[PDB]
RNA sequence: AGGGGAUCGAAGACGAUCAGAUACCGUCGUAGUCUUAACCAUAAACUAUGCCGAUUAGGGAUCGGACGGCGUUUAUUUUUGACCCGUUCGGCACCUUACGAUAAAUCAAAAUGUUUGGGCUCCUGGGGGAGUAUGGUCGCAAGGCUGAAACUUAAAGAAAUUG
């Protein structure tokens, strides 16, 4: 409720505004451990539940009944992320569930369908992933048409700024929790790819870990 | 599911192999499937070496030893606790045990 | 010499001491890895590892070593009991922390643990006995230094250091070298000519 | 980059591994940053100058980060005759 | 007859923080134990007096791992500053000639660095 | 036996650099070998190469320099008309600002950009980008 | 079964918000 | 169809056991088990993994051939042979590892496949009915190869987890 310590050393240095932006940790890929940072660089962050289904366990006595929720969070411009957990009560999983999306946020890169008129709209090229029998393919698409997908992919891709594609799916669908970590697993690698216009030498800069001084 | 690499047989590189005779129920296995083991005993037990010894007119005499090769088969090998049930993980190692040489 | 002067030679004095501690012997087993910086194999016996590559990569390490902001975000590790105290020496002498036995495992991973650290680098008397070390900065992007013999796993070693790695005085004295080389290139020495005060015995191993 | 009138559009420029070109991407723990210090011409350590290099998860993995350190830090001439090629 | 957690947990941080003022005598322990303590029962505290004054039976000769208390633990860094007066690596003062031992192989490797001058006596290596 | 001695170079090239090596070797060279190099070298894809002159067939080394993500061939060499051509396009590469798609022509090989440009076509051998 | 608690929740937000007659 | 017929032993005859025991256990015992001259063509005929070619990672053993080397052993003795160290070509296997692959167990191939094309042959399409009916063909016979339909059903099955 009240303000938050910071347990980091990053989380420290967030707090003094001593960094610029959460692409400055994506940058030199620094983990992050404390849900306080995301929420200070990135408000209005959507969160919506996907659904909720019953394990079971047997026992002598009879059964132990627990409760899974699966959430996925985004902004609609360019970051997104999803979570799993589990608990004996549906109400704690659910508030659990929404930490861990946090702290998965990652950032989508967004290209051009032929020419380019500002505001990328789509995919760069054409890339898919697996998780566990199941395989989503994402491929770019002119300007107009919508997302073609079934409801559980359309909304993964609505929430990660995505605006136009086509999908193929392969494998046992029906399992919810793999489809959507097969598809978060598509768009995490869009930076992954090297275009040809990404050929050009960068520059190395020191991490701001390391040139900064935290406090006591 | 395969439950051993080497199918329990120990038997790569060829088609065909002479079967024996168990040495407990009369019962016919591959060579390579039965389990030997090799026994190198006294003629008589610890306790009755003394009355041989100084019954004898050879003033010092070293009783012989007798030889032994005995192999079963498994079903009968894991009844008269030759070997035993081993964990998954345990399974897979071939080294065999190591003989007690302090016995406390 | 784009970027070090001739001043940084081994020297006779600085040599004479490292074939006198057995430095320059290794096993049998023989990685591919530590092919490079082998000299000859003896006939009927063990590789021979190359001293003048063991004073050049020793130096190299030294140099990362100063670069880290405040002293304290350097981590040196031991679990053998032939690198205890010369790993508690090396941290009271220049700015660092030593954990010396067991290791705790979660150290850099659990920030509830009682010995949560968060390091810049990491320095390893053995790559084989602290694997848990080693596997555990894989997780939060620590480069690691170690020192190795002519066998040893390489997974996630930056910087090798080829030594003998085992024996009682090898161990000692590496660790005191690379201590003296932190000290010059900062300002307490002074000097690359004038001798340091402190005994190379210092940095051993008692029974008791 | 990317371009639409001569803008950058991309919400960042990711890195490349300096031993095989690779991009390093977010979220790869275990790519790891080399900085050495630059010392002058009486040995000492100047502040505030040093040299960064960059290597990948995937190369660290296989164990040849131990080599490519070699072959760069002799290419700038921080190190003699350590590294060669058969 | 086994003591729990509790009396061998209380009986641990007694010896640390008050090691002269209680000794080898389980009477004079007892009214140690009671004055620099809180203890809600008369049977609870005889038995961490009982534990406490066999410790240090044992403590007496030797010291043992898991305690350690300030006339131990003083003691332990004034013996680590110990070193010789001659080193161990020196030999010039060892051996009855300066010059030490070692093989062909490495010689080669000092005349390839250019430190020829050592004096060193080689001895061929060979088995097979 | 070997069947395609032009897949055996592009499945090699593409294993060692997905491997992170540097430099590749190819035990038979041929002159079709040598005119796919030349439409990869000029767009930067690869470095130099040597062909040293054993009195069989001669081998070649590849330089790499990364930029490389997949080289492959068809192994029907197919018969495309001029006005299809843009159904391959559409398969096989990722997207439609790069990437190149190498046929056979009458007038040499080319990739099909340049085959549009001079208004040709013929077969089809294969792709990289 | 983890129907109660959707009547009152205001906590979280559902795929298929029920609509109500 | 002849020769041979020690030993074991389908069928068969008895003794026990058992509520029953045409079985497990025990004593006998025919065809068969072996060989010569002709038929039969099926096996969990198994690595449940077709054949040719290229590339991809570390390690130590072993069988066959060649090449290099310090010694020991030994002979009408040298060169050879036995043992020791290293390199290499061709084999039956094994240990570690995952950058990779798979639903998983696990695999140096079951890898180089949604970023899908090196060449070639055979086989499979929910569970039963059914490898059954019928026609043809091969065989002295037992049988082999080829091989349906009517009708019926919402589940059979694989790998692993807790009881
Ligand atoms: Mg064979
Ligand atoms: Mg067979
Ligand atoms: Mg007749
Ligand atoms: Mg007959
Ligand atoms: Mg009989
Ligand atoms: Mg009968
Ligand atoms: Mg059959
Ligand atoms: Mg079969
Ligand atoms: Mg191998
Ligand atoms: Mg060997
Ligand atoms: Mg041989
Ligand atoms: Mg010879
Ligand atoms: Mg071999
Ligand atoms: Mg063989
Ligand atoms: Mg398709
Ligand atoms: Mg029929
Ligand atoms: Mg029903
Ligand atoms: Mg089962
Ligand atoms: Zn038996």
């Amino acid at each position: 409720e009240k303000e938050w310590q910071p347990v980091t050393k990053l989380g420290r240095l967030v707090k003094a505004g001593k960094i610029k932006s959460m692409e400055e940790i994506y940058l030199h890929s620094l983990p992050i451990k404390e849900y306080q940072i995301v929420d200070y660089f990135l408000p209005k962050l959507k969160d919506e539940v996907m659904k909720i289904k019953p394990v079971q366990k047997q026992t002598r006595a009879g059964q132990r009944t627990r409760f899974k929720a699966i959430v996925l969070i985004g902004d609609s411009d360019g970051h997104v992320g999803l979570g799993i957990k589990t608990s004996k009560e549906v109400a704690t999983a659910i508030r659990a569930a929404i930490i861990i999306a946090k702290l998965s946020v990652i950032p989508v890169r967004r290209g051009y369908w032929g020419a380019n008129l500002g505001r990328p709209h789509s995919l760069p090229v054409k890339q898919s992933g697996k998780c566990g029998s199941v395989t989503v393919r994402l491929i770019p698409a002119p300007r107009g048409t919508s997302l073609v997908a079934s409801p559980a992919v359309k909304r993964l891709l609505q929430l990660a700024g995505i605006e136009d594609a086509y999908t193929s799916s392969s494998g046992s669908t029906k399992t919810l929790e793999n489809t959507l970590k097969a598809t978060f697993a598509a768009v995490a690698n869009t930076y992954g790819f090297l275009t040809p216009n990404l050929w050009k030498e960068t520059k190395l800069i020191r991490s701001p870990l390391e040139e900064y001084a935290d406090t006591l | 599911v395969k439950k051993r690499k080497n199918n329990g047989r120990n038997k790569k590189g060829r088609g065909h192999v002479k079967p024996i005779r168990c040495s407990n129920c009369a019962r016919c296995t591959p060579k390579d499937k039965a389990i030997k083991r090799f026994t190198i005993r006294n003629m008589v037990e610890s306790a009755a070496i003394r009355d041989i010894s100084d019954a004898s007119v050879f003033a010092e005499y070293t009783v012989p030893k007798m030889y032994l090769k005995l192999q079963y088969c498994v079903s009968c090998a894991i009844h008269g606790k030759i070997v035993r049930v081993r964990s998954r993980e345990g399974r897979r190692n071939r080294a065999p045990p190591p003989r007690v040489r302090y016995n406390k | 010499p784009a970027n070090l002067p001739s001043i940084f030679n081994p020297t006779s004095a600085d040599i004479e001491q490292l074939l006198a501690a057995q430095c320059h012997i290794g096993s049998k087993n023989l990685n591919v890895h530590m092919q490079p910086y082998v000299w000859k194999t003896r006939a009927d016996g063990v590789n021979i590892i190359n001293l003048g590559k063991t004073w050049e990569k020793l130096v190299l390490a030294a140099r990362i070593i100063v670069a880290i902001d405040n002293p304290s975000d350097v981590c040196v590790i031991s679990s053998r009991p032939f690198g205890q105290r010369a790993v508690l020496k090396f941290a009271a002498h220049t700015g660092a922390q030593a954990i010396a036995g067991r290791f705790t495992p979660g150290s850099f991973t659990n920030y509830i643990t009682r010995s949560f650290k968060e390091p810049r680098l990491i320095v390893v008397t053995d790559p084989r006995t602290d694997a848990q070390a080693i596997k555990e900065a894989s997780y939060v992007n620590i480069p690691v230094i170690a020192l190795c013999d002519t066998d040893s796993p390489l997974e996630y070693v930056d910087v090798a250091i080829p030594t003998n790695n085992k024996g009682r005085h090898s161990v000692g004295l590496i660790w005191w070298m690379l201590a003296r080389e932190v000290l010059r290139l900062r300002g307490t020495i002074y000097n690359r000519e004038t001798p340091w005060d402190v005994m190379p015995d210092l940095y051993f191993y008692r029974d008791p | 980059m990317e371009n639409d009138r001569g803008e950058i559009v991309d919400l960042y420029v990711p890195r490349k591994c300096s031993a095989t070109g690779r991009i390093i991407k977010a979220k790869d723990h275990g790519s790891c940053q080399i900085t050495i210090a630059k010392v002058d011409e009486n040995g000492r350590a100047i502040q505030g100058e040093n040299i960064i290099y960059a290597f990948s998860g995937f190369v660290r993995a296989m164990g040849e980060s131990d080599d490519a350190l070699n072959r760069l830090a002799q290419r700038d001439g921080l190190l003699k005759n350590v590294w060669s090629a058969q | 007859r086994v003591r729990t957690k509790t009396v061998k947990k209380s009986a641990k941080v007694i010896i640390e923080k008050y090691y002269p003022r209680l000794t080898l005598d389980f009477e004079t322990n007892k009214r140690v134990c009671d004055e620099i303590a809180v203890i809600s029962s008369k049977r609870l505290r005889n038995k961490i007096a009982g534990y406490t004054t066999h410790l240090m039976k044992r403590i007496q000769r030797g010291p043992v791992r898991g305690i350690s208390f300030k006339l131990q633990e003083e003691e332990r860094e004034r013996k680590d500053q110990y070193v010789p007066e001659v080193s161990a690596l020196d030999f010039h003062q060892n051996s009855e000639t300066g010059m030490l031992d070692i093989d062909q192989e490495t010689k080669d490797l000092l005349k390839h660095l250019g430190f020829d001058s050592i004096p060193v006596n080689v001895i061929p290596v060979t088995q097979s | 036996v070997r069947t395609s001695v032009l897949h055996d170079a592009l499945n090699s090239i593409n294993n060692a650099e997905k491997m992170g090596k540097r430099q590749v070797m190819i035990r038979p060279s041929s002159k079709v070998i040598v005119k796919f190099l030349q439409v990869m070298q000029r767009h930067g894809y690869i470095g130099e190469f040597e062909e040293v002159d054993n009195h069989r067939s001669g081998k070649i080394v590849v330089q790499l320099n990364g930029r490389l993500n997949k080289c492959g061939v068809i192994s029907p060499r197919y018969n495309v008309r001029l006005a299809e051509l843009e159904k391959w396009v559409t398969k096989l590469l990722p997207a439609r600002q790069f990437g190149y798609v190498i046929l056979t022509t009458s007038a040499g090989i080319m990739d099909h950009e340049e085959a549009r440009r001079k208004h040709v076509a013929g077969k089809i051998i294969g792709f990289f980008y | 079964e983890g129907e109660a608690e959707l009547k009152d929740e205001q906590a979280a937000e559902e795929i298929a918000q029920t609509e109500k007659k």
